[PDB]
């Protein structure tokens, strides 16, 4: 059972570019699309991307990014003190046939 | 929109071009279903 | 305009079954393939079940196979998940997620999420 592998936590000063890497294998990310979800504390997670690049209307432009291979990546800039949240990488599996999810990475504004 | 309707399970549905100091006019007649 | 109401959330004892019965509003129900995603407190999301527009199930997570039964009625605009034989690890908050597609498994993105309900399983 392959599992998506996000970084446990991330920290960066405001303004810089922040990388969140969801690492998997050929069956999960190497063959299909990955989407990314944003969760604030005490809130229902919401769409922040899809099709590995595209963004839902309202999706922060500052947070965008696509990666190839077995890994996907999200890039963030203009980190406002409100952008502290948890980011999930969602993926489908072609072999085991069950949707996989990322562990979750929390973003801190220093 | 959405001020008129509240909820509904729909059966028929149709979409087309818009119907229209101007004078519109219509005749609505319902016969034989 | 898309509100997803939940139900059936409340403390349940370690061995009794339960029925979480999500709802819907403001969108065509029988066109979209709904889901059920849980989240244990202090942890990330864990997919629990899926379903399609024909109510042909997708499959359950490996940990909950043969003890969760997901169904739906497109007339009553609902999506039920009859938990059977719960345990300690099954405590979580259950979002009634959504899918844009009707086939669920070409790599789909789940748009709208309900506020979810909390199921706690303790003595
Ligand atoms: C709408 O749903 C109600 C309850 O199932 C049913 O009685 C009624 O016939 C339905 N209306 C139509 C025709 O969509």
């Amino acid at each position: 059972q392959s599992v998506l592998t996000q970084p446990p936590s991330v920290s960066a000063a405001p303004g810089q570019k922040v990388a969140i890497s969801c690492s998997g294998s050929t069956s999960n990310i190497g063959d299909n699309f990955v989407s990314w979800y944003q969760q604030f504390p005490g809130t229902a997670p919401k769409l922040l991307l899809y099709d590995d690049a595209r963004r839902p209307s309202g999706i922060p432009d500052r947070f965008s990014g696509s990666k190839s291979g077995t890994s996907a990546t999200l890039g963030i800039t203009g980190l406002q003190t409100g952008d502290e949240a948890v980011y999930f990488c969602s993926t489908w599996d072609n072999s085991l046939n069950v949707v996989l999810f990322g562990g979750g990475t929390k973003l801190t504004v220093l | 929109f959405r001020v008129y309707s509240s909820a509904n399970n729909c059966t028929f549905e149709y979409v087309s071009q818009p119907f229209l100091k101007n004078l519109r006019e219509f005749v609505f007649k319902n016969i034989d279903g | 305009e898309v509100q997803l109401v939940e139900s059936g959330g409340g403390l349940v004892q370690p061995g009794r079954s339960l029925t979480l019965s999500c709802g819907a509003s403001g969108f065509t129900f029988e066109d979209y393939a709904m889901h059920w995603v849980r989240q244990a407190p202090g942890k990330g999301l864990e997919w629990v079940s899926g379903i399609d527009w024909n109510s042909g199930v997708i499959g359950y997570a490996d940990s909950v196979k043969g003890r969760f039964i997901i169904s739906r009625d497109n007339a009553k605009n609902s999506l039920y998940l009859h938990m059977r034989s719960l345990t300690a690890e099954d405590t979580a908050l259950y979002y009634c997620a959504k899918d844009v597609y009707s086939e669920s498994g070409s790599g789909s993105y789940y748009d709208y999420w309900g506020q979810g309900t909390l199921v706690t399983v303790s003595s």
